[PDB]
C-alpha cells in the first residue's frame, strides 16, 4: 500500500508482504521454477575455473557483446559537421536504436534520419527511397549537408550508394552541388568505431578528392586533428585548449563538442557549430594531420598520407603522463612552437598528484575493457601510476593491436600478470574477474551486472565497477568528463584512488569489529 | 585469387614429398606459396627448410601457454623459392584429435593473417589414411577448395583414394570443395598408370599426372632439399614441373561418384593387382581339398 | 579371468592376420575368445568367421534404424572354434571420429551382456597408424588390459609402438591397461628381431615372439582361414601356436619408458636400417 505522506516507487514498494507473498505463490504456483538448491548449484559453477575453459571454447555464441556496429560511429562521426544530418540508409528501425542509445549516453538530443527501406525493397533496392528520401529530409530540417551511411540491410542487398546519389541529383531531387558525403558500412565487419573511420574517410573525399591540384602541403600554418570516435565531450575541448594554449593553428576535422551540449535556452537546436565545410576543403594545405585514436583509424591514415600527401606520425592516443608528452612534443616539432610554461606546469601538478598518492595505488589489480585506443591508453597510464591492469580485455580489438600492447606490457615491471584478450566478451570477463581476481573493473555500465554477480558468490568477491567509457547509464553527465592529455589523466587519476578509498572505508566501517582501520586521515 | 589447395592420401607413399616437390617446381614458375603440415607424422617441410623436423604449433604452443602466446616468428619459416611453411602438430598420444590441431593452426594462421599476403597458393599436406572427421577438418572448416588426391597401384593406397572422394561428396553438395584430379605415384607396377587412369573415370575426375619413380629423388631427401634445388635439371625435375602447370590450369574441380568396394576389386584383379576369388576352396584345408 | 587384450601396430605389416591366427590359437587349446575389431577396414574377424567382410554395427544400426534396433548374432558371429567376433566399425566417411564408433560398439556389448559369457579372453583389434583419441580409446575407457603391439623391423612400423606406449603412460596413472611387449613379424631384415628386443627393454618390456614369414599363410589366406585351420602341420602353425602360450603365462604388464624421436634415430642406424647422417652434405647443392 502507499502513504500518501511517503510514496514508494517500484523499490521498495514490492518489499511489502502483501507484493512477497503475492510474488511468491505465482512462483511455486506457475513458474515450475528449479529448486533454489539447484540455481545456487548451477550458479557456484559458472564462479569456476572449470567453467571457464568450457566459456572460453566458445566460437558459435556471445554473451554480452563489448562493441557496437559500423552505422552507429558513422551516425556521431557524421554529428561534427556543421548543420550536417547523419542519413543511414537502411531499415529505419536502426535510427531508432541509435538516436535512443546515444540519447541515453549524452543526455542531449541525437538527430538522425533514415529513408525507411522495407521488404518491398530488398529486391530491387531502394533507389527510390533514396530518391525521395534525399529530397524530403534536405527540405524538412533544411541542413547543410547530408552524409549517407547504410544499415545491415542495404549492404546484403547490395545497393550503391555513389550510384543512387548521383541519379537522385541527376533525376532531380537534390541540387546538384549539395554536399552529400557517403561512405558504405557493412554491420557485419568490425565495431562501432569502423563506422567512423569509414565514414570520415567518406567525407575527406568528397571534398578533397576532385580537387588536389591547388593544394600545397603547409600552405595553412594549421594542424589537422581527427579525433575519431570520441563520446567524452571534456576530450574534444581539452584538445583544443591544449593546442590553442600552445599558439598552434588547428583544425578540428569532426567536432561534435557543440551539438552534444547545447543549452537549454527555451529553443531547440538540431545543429550547433561543429566542422564547417570549407574547414574540410582546406585541410590538405594543414602542414600535417594527426591522428588521435590511430588504432581505428587506418581507413583515414591510408587516404591522408595517400592523398593529402601528408607524412602522418606514429603517435598514440595522448592519455598517461608519457604519451601525452609524446603528443605534445611532436605537436611543437610540427608546429615550431615551444612548449609554454603553462602546460610544463600542468604536467608537474599531475607528477604530483601521482607521488601524492601512489601509496594508494601501488599494487592494485585491474581488469578493463573498451575500444583499442581507449584502452591501451588506459592500461599505459596505470602502469605509469604502479598498478597491474591484469585483464585487459577488448572485443573490437585485433592481432596487430593485442601485440602493440603486449609490447607496452612487457616493458614494465607491473605488467608481470598482465593479459590482453581479443574476441572475448563481458561473459567471458565475467569468468576471469571471478577466478583471477581483479580489486575493480574499468569499463562501461555494462559491466555494472558482472559486479553483481561478484557480490552475489560474496562481499569479499565483490570487484566494484569503475565507469569509465561508453555507453554510461546509470550514472549523469560523467559525459562531460576529460580523459586525454592531463587534464584527463587528473581526473583519472582521482576517480581511481578515490574509487579505492571509497571501498576502503566501506570495508572498515563495521563497528567495533573492522572500524578500527576506519582512519579519520589517510 | 588465392587458390586454396590441400593434398589427401594414405601414408607412406611418398605423398609428403611428391607435394613439396610440386611446391618447388610451382616456386620456380614464379608463384608465392604456403605450406600447412596437416599429418600427423609432422615432416611436410622437411624438404624446403633442409631442417630434420620444423617446430610444430602443438609444440611451440605447449611452451608458452594457449596459442596466440607465441608468434608467426618461430612458426611459420621461409625455406627455398621463399616459401612459407608451418606444421600443424601432431596430436597428444592417446588424448586429442588431429584435426583439432589442425584448426588451430589454421585458425592461429587467419588471425595473424599469414594468408593475405599475395599467396597465390597454399597447400594443406593431409593425411588420407582413416578419412575421419578429424582430418577431414581443412575441409568442413571450408578453407581447402581444390583436392587433389595421391596413390598409386594398390588396394590400400586407391581404397583411400575412394574413402577420401566419398568424404569430398558429403561435404561437396553445402560446399564449394571439389576434385581436382589425382596424382599417381610411380611403385615400379605395371599397367600402373593405366589403373589409376581408370579409376579416374569411375569417380568421373582425372589423374591429373602420373610421377615416375626416379632416383634422383632420394638423393634430394637425404640431402634434405627437393629434386628441384637438388637438380633443376634432372628428367623427373620437369616431371614435376609438367604437374605445376597441369594444377595451375586446371578445370574438373568436380564432384565425385565414389564407387563400392566390389566395383575397385572389379579393377584391381583385372589390371591384374588383386587376384581372382574361388568361392569354392574357402574354408577348405590342403587335405579335404 | 577374462583379460581385455588390445592388439596395436602400423596398418599393414601382418597386425589383422597375426592377430587371427593368435587367437585361432586360443580356441583351437580350449579357449574362449572374442575378437572386436576396431581396425577400420573391418577385416579383423574374416579369418576366423571366414567370411569376405562381416557387417559392421554401424553397417547395421546405420541400416535399421539405430543401434536399440540391433540384436546379438547379428554382429556377433562365433567363427572357429566358438569365437564371437564382432567389428566396430569405420568412420562415416569424412566424419564422426572412427573412435567414437568403438565406444558405441563395446558398450552395445554389454547391452546385449556378451562378456559374461562362459569366456576366458577379449581381443581388440585396434588401428594403430596415428595414436589420436579415436583408436586411444578402447584404453582410455580401461575396456582393455593387455596391449600387444605388431611392429616389424620397419621405420613406422616401430614408430607407432613407440607413440602407443605414450598411449599408455597416459592412462596408466589411473587404470590397469598395461603394456605387454612386442610381436615383430618378419620381413627379411637382418638383425630385425634383436632390433626389435633392442628396442623392446629399451621401453620396459619384451619381445613376446618372432613371428616368421612362411607362404602358408600367404596360402592360408587366401582361403579365408588361418595357418592354424590349414595345416597344423606346417611349422608356421608352431610359431603361432608357441606364442599363444606366451601369451597367457605372460606376466610381464609393464608401464612403457617411451624413448625420444632421436634415441630412435639411433637405434635405427645400429641396425643399418636407417642409413647414417651426414652433414656438409645437406642444404645447398650444385
Ligand atoms: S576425428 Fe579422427 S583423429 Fe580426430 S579424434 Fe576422432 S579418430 Fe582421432
Ligand atoms: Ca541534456
Amino acid at each position: 500500500s502507499q502513504q500518501v505522506d511517503k510514496i514508494k516507487a517500484s523499490y521498495p514498494l514490492f518489499l511489502d508482504q502483501d507484493y512477497k507473498d503475492m510474488l511468491a505463490k505465482k512462483r511455486d504456483g506457475f513458474e515450475e521454477k528449479y529448486p533454489q538448491d539447484k540455481i545456487d548449484e548451477v550458479f557456484q559453477w559458472t564462479t569456476t575455473k572449470e567453467y571457464q575453459e568450457l566459456n572460453f571454447q566458445r566460437e558459435a555464441l556471445t554473451v554480452n557483446p563489448a562493441k557496437a556496429c559500423q552505422p552507429l560511429g558513422a551516425v556521431l562521426c557524421a554529428l561534427g559537421f556543421e548543420k550536417t544530418m547523419p542519413y543511414v540508409h537502411g531499415s529505419q528501425g536502426c535510427v531508432a536504436y541509435f538516436r535512443s542509445y546515444f540519447n541515453r549516453h549524452f543526455r542531449e538530443p541525437v538527430s538522425c534520419v533514415s529513408d525507411s527501406m522495407t521488404e518491398d525493397a530488398a529486391v530491387f533496392g531502394g533507389q527510390q527511397n533514396m530518391k525521395d528520401g534525399l529530397q524530403n529530409c534536405k527540405a524538412t530540417y533544411k541542413p547543410d549537408m547530408i552524409a549517407v551511411s547504410t544499415t545491415c540491410m542495404a549492404e546484403v542487398i547490395g545497393d550503391d550508394l555513389n550510384a543512387f546519389i548521383n541519379n537522385s541529383k541527376k533525376e532531380g531531387f537534390i541540387p546538384d552541388e549539395f554536399p552529400v558525403p557517403f561512405a558504405h558500412t557493412p554491420s557485419f565487419v568490425g565495431s562501432h568505431v569502423t563506422g567512423w573511420d569509414n565514414m570520415f574517410e567518406g567525407i575527406a573525399r568528397y571534398f578533397t578528392l576532385k580537387s588536389m591540384d591547388d593544394k600545397v602541403v603547409g600552405s595553412n600554418k594549421k594542424i589537422n586533428i581527427v579525433p575519431g570516435f570520441e563520446t567524452y565531450l571534456g576530450n574534444f575541448r581539452v584538445i583544443k585548449r591544449m593546442l590553442s594554449e600552445m599558439g598552434v593553428g588547428y583544425s578540428l576535422l569532426s567536432d561534435p563538442e557543440e551539438v552534444l551540449d547545447t543549452p537549454a535556452d527555451g529553443q531547440f537546436r538540431m545543429y550547433a557549430g561543429g566542422t564547417t565545410q570549407e574547414e574540410m576543403k582546406d585541410a590538405p594545405n594543414a602542414l600535417n594531420t594527426v591522428l588521435l585514436q590511430p588504432w581505428h583509424l587506418e581507413k583515414t591514415k591510408k587516404f591522408v598520407e595517400g592523398t593529402w600527401k601528408h607524412e602522418v606520425p606514429k603517435l598514440n592516443i595522448p592519455m598517461g603522463l608519457d604519451w601525452t608528452d609524446e603528443f605534445l612534443m611532436k605537436v611543437s616539432e610540427i608546429s615550431g612552437q615551444p612548449i609554454p610554461a603553462s602546460l610544463t606546469k600542468e604536467r608537474g601538478r599531475l607528477v604530483d598528484m601521482m607521488t601524492d598518492s601512489h601509496t594508494w595505488l601501488h599494487g592494485k589489480r585491474f581488469a578493463l575493457w573498451g575500444d583499442p585506443d581507449f584502452v591501451m591508453g588506459l592500461v599505459k597510464f596505470l602502469l605509469e601510476l604502479g598498478c597491474e591492469p591484469v585483464h585487459i580485455l577488448c572485443h573490437n580489438g585485433n592481432k596487430r593491436w593485442k601485440k602493440a600492447v603486449d609490447a607496452i606490457l612487457a616493458a614494465s615491471p607491473y605488467g608481470k600478470n598482465a593479459t590482453v584478450y581479443i574476441g572475448k566478451d563481458l561473459w567471458h570477463l565475467r569468468s576471469l574477474v571471478f577466478t583471477d581476481k581483479p580489486d575493480f573493473m574499468i569499463g562501461n555500465s555494462y559491466g555494472k551486472f558482472i559486479q553483481r554477480d561478484t557480490l552475489h558468490k560474496g562481499k569479499e568477491f565483490e570487484v566494484p565497477l569503475i565507469r569509465i567509457g561508453f555507453p554510461i547509464f546509470d550514472r549523469h553527465h560523467l559525459h562531460r568528463s576529460t580523459t586525454l592529455g592531463y587534464e584527463g589523466a587528473m581526473q583519472i587519476l582521482t576517480t581511481l584512488v578515490n574509487s579505492i578509498l571509497e571501498r576502503l572505508d566501506e570495508e572498515t566501517r563495521g563497528m567495533q569489529a573492522t572500524d578500527y582501520n576506519h582512519d579519520l586521515v589517510r | 585469387a588465392m587458390r586454396q589447395c590441400a593434398i589427401y592420401g594414405k601414408g607412406g607413399i611418398g605423398k609428403s614429398t611428391t607435394t613439396q616437390n610440386l611446391v618447388a617446381a610451382l616456386a620456380e614458375m614464379g608463384k608465392k606459396v604456403m605450406i600447412v603440415g596437416c599429418d600427423p607424422k609432422a615432416d611436410s617441410t622437411r624438404l624446403i627448410l633442409h631442417s630434420k623436423a620444423q617446430n610444430t604449433i602443438m609444440e611451440m604452443a605447449a611452451e608458452a601457454g594457449t596459442v596466440e602466446d607465441l608468434e608467426l616468428e618461430d612458426v611459420l619459416k621461409a625455406g627455398y623459392g621463399g616459401v612459407k611453411c608451418v606444421e600443424s602438430g601432431g596430436p597428444e598420444p592417446g588424448v586429442g584429435c588431429a584435426g583439432r590441431g589442425v584448426i588451430t593452426a589454421i585458425n592461429f594462421l587467419e588471425e595473424e593473417g599469414a594468408y593475405e599476403d599475395d599467396l597465390d597458393f597454399v597447400f594443406y599436406d593431409v593425411l588420407g589414411d582413416v578419412v575421419c572427421g578429424g582430418f577431414a577438418m581443412p575441409i568442413r572448416e571450408n578453407k581447402a577448395q581444390e583436392i587433389y588426391i595421391v596413390c598409386s597401384g594398390e588396394m590400400m593406397a586407391m581404397y583411400a583414394a575412394n574413402n577420401i572422394s566419398k568424404g569430398i561428396v558429403k561435404y561437396a553438395n553445402s560446399g564449394s570443395v571439389r576434385l581436382g584430379g589425382l596424382i599417381c605415384n610411380s611403385r615400379n607396377t605395371d599397367r600402373e598408370d593405366e589403373l589409376i587412369i581408370a579409376l579416374a573415370n569411375k569417380l568421373g575426375t582425372q589423374m591429373i599426372h602420373f610421377v615416375p619413380r626416379d632416383n634422383v629423388v632420394q638423393r634430394a631427401e637425404i640431402r634434405r632439399m627437393t629434386v628441384i634445388e637438388y637438380d633443376p635439371k634432372a628428367k623427373q625435375a620437369d616431371e614435376y614441373r609438367a604437374l605445376a602447370r597441369k594444377v595451375v590450369d586446371n578445370k574438373l574441380l568436380v564432384i565425385p561418384n565414389p564407387i563400392t568396394m566390389d566395383e575397385l576389386e572389379e579393377l584391381l584383379m583385372e589390371f591384374g593387382i588383386m587376384e581372382v576369388e574361388d568361392e569354392s576352396i574357402v574354408g577348405k584345408t590342403a587335405e579335404e581339398v
